[PDB]
RNA sequence: GAUCGGGCAGCAAUGCAGAUCAAAAGGAAAACUUCAAACUGGACUGAGGGGCCUAAGGGCGAUUUUGUCAAAAUGGCUUCUA
RNA sequence: AUUUUUGGUAAGCAGAACUGGCGAUGAGGGAUGAACCUAACGUUGAGAUAAGGCGCCCAAAUGCACGCUCAUCAGAUACCACAAAAGGUGUUGGUUCAUACGGACAGCAGGCCUG
RNA sequence: GGCUCUUCCUAUCAUUGUGAAGCAGAAUUCACAACGUGUCGGAUUGUUCACCCGCUAAUAGGGAACGUGAGCUGGGUUUAG
RNA sequence: UAAGUCAGAAUCCAUGCUGGAAAGCAAUGUCUAAGUGUGAUGAUAAACGAAAAAAAAUAAAAAUUAAGUUCGAAAGGUAGAGCGGGGAAGAGCGAAAAAGCUUGACCUUAACUGCUAAUCGUAAUUCCAAAUUAUCAUCUACGUAAAUCUUUUGUAGACGACUU
């Protein structure tokens, strides 16, 4: 149904930014189609709310209006580090920075294992 | 643009824009079929979209009716003249741009197996706000006398009645597969690989 | 619609055959041949099995006899007579019968 | 492409506005008086542009002419604190095919700047408004207890939620960008 | 033998001259470099040399023939690049692939 | 401008059950069960407690805040309906010629003759779940029952209206048969 | 320290938490404008055929290296195509 | 042709003034087209533009942000191919006067008032 | 100008389904969707028109180089008696 | 009436009807002498993984924001090996444009081992696959079915055409 709102103090993915794939929370709703952002590893912006994605973390110890600094805090004392880092959504981004990371050496190993995990399932005992 | 061919499949695809789309892919050199046809979309009334269909029907060669338009009213035929119509098509180049179209209603046979593609642009819940008015292009072609709505909904449920084999024989081993992935030999390499940057 | 298959007896007469044949006396009257020294009722049964199986209209291939008029053409008609009746199978029951 | 100072990193959020303060004086320029100073606030994109706003009303406000005066100076002002939401009250003069008009305009944004750009783009869209015919005439920050529009005091809660309802696919760089995908996106 | 073992070259697209309604310059073609999308990734084969392959009558014991040039300029902010050839390409050569190629490697 | 979020309540009183399921609404009492499928329109409709049912729309225009609470009223006359029925009363009014009537005993259909001494016999077949009936003590009447609001109020229709004076002053004939009694309770 | 509210409390009287403005004493930083210093990748072009000239640094307006080419090859012609 | 102009109900009518232009003039833009918009021409390559454009025919954004709009006769713009007086509980702004828990509007109530 | 023939318009004469009335019925009038089909026989006049005699559901108004002369006709108009 | 629903016209679309050289498609009769005949040269708006089958829903869900996926991918050789790949016949199934899926004589191939790569001299398409089909030349077969003209009919006709 409907259990993920955009509301005063919400977890946000920016996407389509300068900032893009960076977490924020929202601590105004300017108009429907802007909110305000903060974080620890981006400026205070107004955004368009139409670049950015809901994500079911609710922080409702966040206050309308927050100070940068106390938002951090909070932000740290929630573990949007921690919580996020687990999600199958950072678990396959970061699987993407790996592949990212990799020399012709690098591949065609993944090739010959990639090989190997194919022909030697037979290996019943 | 550079796969071999392409086949899209029209449903809740609006005409105008996978039109121009598949236009300039074919252009370029993009190799299309587009498949249920009867499925594209159209945003208005259907009343109308069927006042619009009549308005080009009352259009005709005067003295001979026989020269001239032919007033198609099959899907195919209808999304056919949408395309040539953005296509520069009594020029040569605009000739072979349209040879590389193929166009059907529902999904034939050659085209069960290979994979059906999207228009992102062209889907009408991407394009049309909910409570928009819109038509199914098999409805025009009904009110205009195309008589194989019926039929092609038969086929099609037959069609889709195989998917469920397919996809569930293809479950069933690729769990299996998947089951025996998870045994001592092979768990190894998993996390050979994974480490390895899976 | 599209015609799926045409299953032929073993008696088809001579003036019928003269259907496919602009003159049938200076030809070696070659039609069916095949039809006849290959002919196996148990494929037309499955032919008949087949059309119960896929086939929304059923029509018998009909035989206009000219032999019995005193006109000068002997050249049979052969026409389409479409069968109806309620159920595809029973169409295909009575169509055998004739 | 000049930017102020206090105008967002990407130059597409909002219009090129600026709010100006412009001072002159009586062209005879006698040394030793205290002369009368004639102070204007306009909004305008340019110094230039600016100093045209100015002029048009101070001869409709006064006496002076150009040839008559000079610019003692210009200079831009800025919004204190751009951490905050505020409501804008704003009063126009425009000019409509028929007559002209006096409206009273609210906007919830973080800059005065924020508050004459949206209110320009909403007298186009909404009243066909063309700006040269537009005339600020007082500007307020909003106290709450004098916000009187429904639009903006609709805002004002803290249980404030908007789902979003449908998300228009949209790559992340054009990197991204693919005509036809194998399989179709969803909203939610 | 099935295929070519190694291809070492992009797929380009031939889209046509660089023109305007009813003028074109058919000294730059328009290319468009198989997932190559914006300017900046356009920019990175600048300098690249780019084929077109051909076939016909026995020239010299190949049935092919080429004419040879080089990727200059983004055009447009898609993807789209000019490219100048010998020989100015052939017309039908629109409809067709062309071998983008990485040689030019300088320090 | 656009309306953030509107809500309508609707309350679930003793002996009803609801189902909402992608938009489509089930309401079974006592009298029996009716469904109807708003896939229509946009609106969210929340799961029903025992209590209450909760119908929603977001970021709408006024047009489309119109078809919240419609739905819900029709949610309300599917509740009322399951709970007491809905029974109408149709007079059958004549000036000189006696409007003779048929019903049969299944209650899914009447003939009506000599409707203004005319010669010929309608017809009119009542909507599902639809009931008519005449008893000797009815005075010219009829009487359509049934749970669901619009096959009753529409059957009534088709009989009023099949009857309609043609190709003369209606004000002075006024021959018909026309919704004596409607929304009653069982 | 002073106001305020789109807080939690509290039955109320009151407290916790905010946001805005902010004393003396301290810290640590962003955006814009102007003016400067410097790195790396491309495209098009090479007109002229000297020993003269100087601000003593150079100027005067491309050089180097390598590969292929005997076969109708290159350029052209007739015809056709886009 | 712009502006100004006289006769004429008026005219792609008939007359005048200043500056152009078209004739005598091509190029890009107004799809199209003498007098509009940019712009004035030797043969040729590059670059950046004007007018105008960038969903497809078509080079270039299905760019990024605002406001407003649903037409069972939508709309889509200079010169340009026409619309008026008059109307609308369609929708959105704004103007000026008003009501409300010292409980309004409306409905149902009940005896102007009252639940 | 008529004859011949085809097609289009709708500012509908009739026919279909309706709304309205100072609509009792009958007849009539105003309006809507609407040409789909039909819209005739003679006096006098070269006639377009006009006027009369009639039948008719009705005897609607128009366009197509004032439709239609290598289709007629030649009465009218406009050479020479 | 805004969503949502009924009724409802000489209207519209169909049904019926006439055309139907739509350089459309199907079923069926017979024939195509001799071979799954070979050789050379060629053309195909586009070969170098030009790789890839769930169905449905976008106000759904317990839960997943992008085919921003997954699979394949080693030397355009030889000798072995053989994970694996492809498949006769016949028998199964398969029809929306029957495209193919199963079984299967057998045909084949990757790790690994040995030879062979270099003088194609610091680049110049990496000329090889698959589906089609033209031309020239030739080897075998010197046959088979049918049509047309010269006749015939008048159910047709200017002539061709048509019925017979
Ligand atoms: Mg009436
Ligand atoms: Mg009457
Ligand atoms: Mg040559
Ligand atoms: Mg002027
Ligand atoms: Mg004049
Ligand atoms: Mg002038
Ligand atoms: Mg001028
Ligand atoms: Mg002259
Ligand atoms: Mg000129
Ligand atoms: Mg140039
Ligand atoms: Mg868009
Ligand atoms: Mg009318
Ligand atoms: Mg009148
Ligand atoms: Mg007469
Ligand atoms: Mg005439
Ligand atoms: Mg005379
Ligand atoms: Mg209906
Ligand atoms: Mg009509």
């Amino acid at each position: 149904v409907f259990n993920k709102f955009v509301q005063v103090g919400r977890v946000v993915y920016i996407n389509y930014g300068a900032d893009k794939g960076k977490l924020a929370v929202i601590v105004n709703i300017i108009n429907q189609n802007r909110i305000l952002i903060d974080g620890e590893h981006i400026v205070r912006q107004v955004i368009p709310i139409r670049r950015v994605h809901l994500t079911k973390f609710q922080i409702d110890n966040v206050e309308l209006n927050q100070r940068t600094v106390l938002l951090k805090k909070k932000i740290a004392k929630f573990d949007l580090t921690k919580k996020y880092a687990e999600t199958s959504f950072a678990k396959k981004q970061a699987i993407k920075t790996k592949r990212a990371n990799l020399g012709d050496f690098d591949r065609f190993r993944v090739m010959v294992l990639k090989k190997k995990l194919a022909r030697t399932s037979a290996k019943s005992k | 643009m550079f796969d071999k061919l392409v086949v899209i499949d029209a449903k809740g695809h609006l005409l105008g824009r996978l039109a121009s789309y598949v236009a300039k892919e074919l252009l370029s050199g993009q190799r299309i079929v587009v498949v249920r046809t009867e499925a594209i979309n159209i945003s208005g009334s259907l009343f109308r979209n069927r006042v619009k269909f009549s308005e080009f029907l009352n259009k005709w060669m005067n003295h001979n009716p026989r020269r001239g338009v032919q007033h198609f009213r099959a899907p195919s035929r209808i999304f056919w003249r949408a395309v040539r119509g953005m296509l520069p098509h009594k020029t040569p180049k605009g000739a072979a741009a349209l040879e590389r179209l193929k166009i059907f209603e529902g999904i034939p046979t050659p085209y069960d197996r290979v994979k059906k593609q999207v228009v992102v642009d062209a889907l009408k819940v991407q394009r049309l706000r909910n409570s928009r008015p819109v038509c199914k292009l098999g409805d025009l072609s009904a009110s205009v006398g195309w008589g194989k709505q019926t039929l092609i909904e038969k086929l099609e449920e037959k069609r889709r009645a195989r998917a469920k084999t397919y996809h569930d024989k293809k479950v069933k081993q690729a769990d299996a597969r998947k089951k025996e992935l998870a045994a001592p030999a092979l768990k190894a390499i998993k996390d050979k690989l994974a480490q390895f940057g899976y | 619609l599209r015609a799926l298959t045409t299953v032929w007896a073993k008696t088809i007469d001579n003036n019928t055959k003269k259907r496919f044949y602009k003159n049938w006396a200076n030809s070696n009257k070659k039609a069916f041949t095949h039809h006849e020294k290959n002919f196996d009722q148990k494929a037309q049964d499955l032919l008949l099995k087949r059309i119960e199986k896929y086939c929304s209209v059923v029509r018998v291939i009909a035989h206009t006899n000219m032999s019995k008029l005193n006109l000068r053409q002997k050249k049979n008609h052969i026409l389409e007579i479409q069968v109806n009746g309620g159920k595809v199978a029973e169409k295909v029951a009575f169509a055998k019968s004739l | 492409v000049r930017k102020a100072a206090q105008e967002p990193k990407d130059d597409t959020l909002q219009m090129k506005v600026r709010q100006y303060v412009v001072s002159a004086a009586r062209l005879p320029i006698e040394q030793g008086t205290k002369p009368e100073i004639l102070q204007m606030r306009v909004f305008a994109r340019d110094e230039v542009h600016a100093k045209t706003k100015f002029w048009y009303n101070m001869r409709k406000l006064n006496k002076i002419k150009r040839s008559q005066g000079r610019i003692l100076s210009v200079n831009e002002i800025y919004e204190k604190s751009l951490n905050t939401v505020k409501t804008y009250g704003i009063v126009l003069k425009y000019q409509s095919r028929t007559a002209i008009h006096n409206m009273y305009k609210e906007y919830r944004d973080v800059s005065l700047n924020g508050a004459v750009s949206q209110l320009i783009q909403d007298m186009a869209g909404n009243h066909r408004a063309q700006p040269d015919t537009i005339q600020i005439i007082r500007t307020a920050t909003l106290e709450p207890k004098d916000i009187k529009r429904p639009a903006t005091l609709a805002m004002r809660n803290a249980a404030l939620k908007f789902p979003i309802v449908k998300t228009i696919h949209r790559p992340s760089e054009k990197k991204y960008r693919t005509v036809y995908k194998a399989t179709r996106p969803t909203t939610f | 033998s099935p295929v070519a073992p190694t291809r070492l070259w992009v797929k380009a697209a031939f889209t046509g001259f660089r023109r305007s309604k009813h003028t074109q310059n058919s000294n730059q073609a328009l290319l468009k470099l198989q997932n190559v999308n914006t300017k900046e990734d356009v920019a990175f084969y600048q300098g690249k040399r780019v084929v077109y392959i051909y076939k016909g009558q026995k020239k010299n014991g190949s049935n092919y023939r080429t004419i040879w040039g080089r990727i200059g300029k983004a055009h447009g902010n898609n993807g789209v690049a000019v490219a100048r050839f010998a020989h100015n390409l052939p017309p039908q050569a629109i409809g067709s692939v062309l071998r983008v190629m990485l040689y030019p490697n300088r320090a | 401008m656009r309306h953030l979020l509107t809500e309508v309540n609707v309350p679930i009183p003793d002996k009803v059950t609801i189902t909402a399921k992608q938009r489509v609404v089930e309401v079974k009492g006592p009298l029996g069960t009716i469904k109807r499928a708003f896939r229509y329109a946009s609106v969210d409709i929340q799961k029903p407690t025992a209590d209450n049912v909760k119908l929603q729309i977001w970021q709408a225009s006024r047009k489309e805040r119109a078809v919240l609470q419609s739905i819900a009223s029709q949610i309300k006359n599917m509740i009322r309906g399951v709970t007491e029925g809905y029974k109408f009363k149709m007079k059958l009014a004549f000036a000189h010629f006696p409007i003779q009537e048929a019903v049969a005993k299944d209650g899914s259909s009447i003939e009506i003759k000599h409707f203004l001494g005319e010669k010929r016999i309608r017809r009119i077949q009542a909507l599902p779940g639809v009931k008519i009936s005449r008893k000797d003590e009815e005075k010219n009447t009829l009487t359509l029952q049934g749970i669901d609001l619009n096959n009753v109020s529409q059957t009534c229709a088709l009989i009023h209206q099949s009857c309609l004076v043609k190709e003369k002053d209606i004000r002075q004939f006024l021959d018909g048969i026309y919704v004596s009694d409607k929304r009653l309770a069982m």
